[PDB]
């Protein structure tokens, strides 16, 4: 025999940040269908006009507390051209290291205290019962047990990295530290010990207990890299310059898609709002000329994360798509549980193939992978880094600019497009990393990513429908990003 | 605390917020946050961190609602959108039935031993409220009050809040209950807000009278870029002078830094934040 239609919607999803709605239609087994929608809005967009533009800096933070260096990054970098402020070296330096500290907060929480317990039973008690009476949950009693003291050790870890952030930062959640011009501390020779020594016990933290456990729960899952491909499209804006130049960064651009390397040209995001709750005649522009005009009530749509597309491709960000598109050398240890516990023989990215980098599990190994790559970037901006050398200008406020900040969010690629007129914001769009991934279909019906990569993923108990969220969770949402 | 202790039962609730109050909280160095998780409270609901998911997750919440009613502690993390019919914030659906964030606070806050406004945004409105939005965001009490709901809130702002100052005021209130019953303890924890809700321990203190550039400002001597540490902040922006938080001395993220020591203090905690502070970088 076989089974017909069940539609499943899960509202909260949770483990993630954010307000989202997720619904499928499971049938014979497996989704054939899927629609997210994100349930919260309030509009940063039309809050900034007016406002003095370097206001943006603070504001932005706002949307999202779990990545708020990124939204300060974006805008500090879109202020910067738009004053053209030219940030000092040792401030850009500065800047990376307040950022970089946040990646690993980031990616540390998202795995551990988001993700770990789609596969890990917590203690008998709330927030880790009750749940789903077949969670799916596989592991033996002593990895299960070193799930859940590596959850609580993470706790600690998660906040020694918000401590690095605040050192140059001034506290976290929500930096003081980046402005125009570019960070208000120079680092002292004190506090760059104090730095370096926190960022020795989150380097040993994830080179022994994150990295390997990925693989190794990873390794009772191996049906997860087997699903979850969706477009099997990417892409990243660039992160973290290296120089002054801001032509070479740590993260490249790149687009890629069926199968091929592109670049990235910026002139061709557009967003599309038939699916979401903004003014039809809204639909289509790109960030320059955006226009945010909510419509809560328009027909036929159900998000208030507007539809992003690339060409008119639905591409994914994120972990994966940053390491994808560059394609790094896997770390030591990933070479040799790839080896051990999977067979596969790999020396960069790349080389676990399509199909298991762009699946459920791949996405986790992504993340794990590009928290050991932040580690040598920021070892060398500790190098780099010159103690007690200015690391801010003072510009002026324009009457009439405009400018864009790229940068890597943990979760994908952000920008942020500021209009000053008349010395204030006459515009601000925001296109975001949670945006590319969790939003709606567009005006031709064409799905967002996340949509897309629901599709085949398995529930052969309706009544335990768990990899509907585990897939979901893979891909890291804040919905506070998404909608703004 | 304990594993077998008294932990009683604590729902948060996620309006317009971003999530930072939730994250700020996990920044707890003593207790810390495995230490409030497991011997202080019991987390029955919280989106970012529990287990169950959906419909269920909402279910769980309304059986400890009815087990625990007038017990439980309800936080609330971000502001209340009230256009729309409230569709600016569904937090759930059960029985396919929509939740918007008006009607969860209409049917658990009237239920609730105290409602721990968590965040500006929850506590005064905030970034949500703020000119050029449209939504109807609405602060906590003022949402309460306009429907009727009696139950004693409490105000803890902050845009974040420092962990200490969440933590702190639950166990503020834990003890008074301790020493006084619930409805005796609830009243000594009101005895010790200020008239913007807020508790005297944390709040009861400005910034700039306590800062440690006092001697500058009161001199004269400004800084006129960021990166000078000796002058005052205040042609930069600094808004000390109109703020009520303990930073000065508690300061930040294990105490490694603050915000006037970084850059300047955007008054964060306060009843106008962010317009009544805004511009930040100028006086
Ligand atoms: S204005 Fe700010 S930096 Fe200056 S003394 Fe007051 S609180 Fe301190
Ligand atoms: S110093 Fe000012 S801006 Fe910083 S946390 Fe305290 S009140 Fe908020
Ligand atoms: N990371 C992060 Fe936030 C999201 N999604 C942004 O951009
Ligand atoms: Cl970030
Ligand atoms: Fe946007
Ligand atoms: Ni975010
Ligand atoms: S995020």
């Amino acid at each position: 025999g076989a089974t017909g239609r069940t539609t499943i919607a899960i509202d909260p999803v949770t483990r993630i940040e954010g307000h989202l709605k997720a619904e499928v239609v499971v049938e014979n087994g497996k989704v054939v269908d899927a629609r997210l929608s994100g349930t919260m809005y309030r509009g940063f967009e039309t809050i900034l006009r007016g406002r003095d533009p370097r206001d943006a800096s603070q504001i932005v933070q706002r949307i999202c507390g779990v990545c708020p260096t990124a939204h300060s990054t974006a805008s500090v970098l879109a202020l910067d051209e738009a004053f053209g402020a030219k940030v000092p070296n040792n401030g850009r330096i500065t800047r990376n290291l307040i950022f970089g500290a946040n990646y690993l907060q980031s990616h540390i929480l998202h795995f551990y205290h988001l993700s770990a317990q789609d596969f890990v039973q917590g203690p008998d008690t709330a927030p880790f019962v009750p749940r789903f009476p077949k969670s799916d949950l596989r592991l033996s009693k002593e990895l299960n047990k070193a799930g859940v003291d590596q959850y609580i050790e993470a706790l600690e870890v998660r906040r020694i990295c918000h401590e690095m952030v605040a050192l140059f930062g001034g506290r976290m959640p929500h930096v003081q530290g980046q402005v125009v011009g570019g960070a208000t501390e120079i680092p002292t020779k004190e506090k760059l010990v104090e730095y370096a020594a926190r960022f020795k016990k989150v380097r040993d933290f994830v080179e022994q207990k994150y990295v390997p456990v990925v693989y190794t729960i990873g390794s009772k899952y191996k049906d997860m890299f087997k699903v979850g491909q969706g477009f099997k499209a990417a892409l990243c804006v660039g992160a973290f310059p290296l120089d002054n130049s801001g032509k070479k960064h740590l993260f490249m651009p790149g687009v890629y898609a069926k199968g091929k390397d592109m670049p990235f040209d910026p002139s061709k995001i557009k967003e599309y709002v038939k699916y979401s709750w903004f003014a039809e005649e809204t639909t289509g522009l790109n960030y320059k000329e955006g226009k945010t005009i909510p419509a809560p009530d328009k027909a036929g749509a159900y998000s208030f994360v507007k539809a992003p597309r690339y060409d008119g491709l639905s591409l994914e960000v994120g972990p994966l798509a940053r390491m994808w598109v560059n394609n790094p050398e896997l770390s030591p240890v990933g070479k040799k549980l790839l080896k051990d516990l999977f067979g596969i023989s790999a020396k960069k990215f790349r080389d676990l193939g399509e199909e298991a980098a762009f699946s459920l599990m791949g996405r986790h190994v992504a993340r794990a992978e590009e928290t050991y790559y932040m580690l040598g970037a920021i070892e060398g901006w500790l190098k780099e880094i010159k103690a007690g050398e200015d690391t801010v200008v003072m510009p002026a406020v324009p009457a009439s600019a405009e400018g864009t900040g790229f940068t890597e969010a943990p979760r994908g690629s952000l920008l942020h497009y500021v209009k000053v007129k008349d010395s204030k914001i006459d515009n601000y769009q925001i296109v975001s990393a949670s945006l590319w991934n969790c939003n709606p279909r567009d005006d031709m019906g064409q799905r967002g990513a996340v949509e897309e990569a629901l599709i085949g993923i398995p529930v052969d108990d309706i009544q335990n429908p768990v990899n509907v969220a585990r897939l979901i969770r893979a891909f890291d949402p804040x919905l506070g990003c998404a909608v703004h | 605390g304990t594993l077998t202790g008294e932990r009683p039962p604590v729902f948060w609730l996620q309006g317009q917020g971003c999530t930072g109050c939730s994250v700020t909280l996990l920044n707890s160095v003593h207790p810390s946050i495995a230490d409030v998780l497991l011997k202080v409270i019991s987390l029955e609901f919280h989106p970012t961190v529990m287990a169950w998911e959906g419909e269920h997750a909402i279910e769980h919440m309304r059986k400890v609602a009815e087990k625990f009613k007038g017990k439980f502690f309800l936080v609330i993390e971000g502001s209340v959108p009230v256009e729309a019919d409230g569709k600016y914030c569904i937090i759930g659906e059960a029985n396919h039935h929509e939740i918007s964030m008006v009607d969860a606070l209409k049917e658990f806050g009237p239920n609730a031993a105290a409602v721990l406004a968590v965040g500006t945004c929850a506590a005064y409105g905030g970034i949500p409220a703020a000119e050029g939005s449209e939504t109807g965001a609405t602060a906590v009490s003022k949402f309460l009050g306009d429907n009727g709901i009696k139950t004693p809130v409490v105000n803890i702002p902050g845009c974040p809040p420092h962990p200490d100052w969440i933590v702190g005021t639950v166990v503020l209130a834990l003890d008074a209950i301790k020493k006084n019953g619930l409805e005796g303890g609830l009243a000594e924890v009101v005895k010790v807000l200020d008239s913007d809700g807020r508790p005297t321990p944390f709040f009861g203190r400005n910034i700039h009278e306590n800062c440690p550039y006092l001697d500058k400002y009161d001199e004269g001597v400004m800084s006129a870029t960021f990166t000078d540490k000796v002058g005052c902040r205040y042609d930069l922006g600094c808004k000390g002078p109109m703020t009520m938080a303990d930073c000065f001395e508690r300061k930040w993220n294990g105490g490694v830094n603050w915000c006037v020591q970084n850059a300047v203090c955007i008054g964060c905690v306060e009843p106008d934040f962010p317009d009544g502070k805004s511009p930040f970088y100028q006086a």
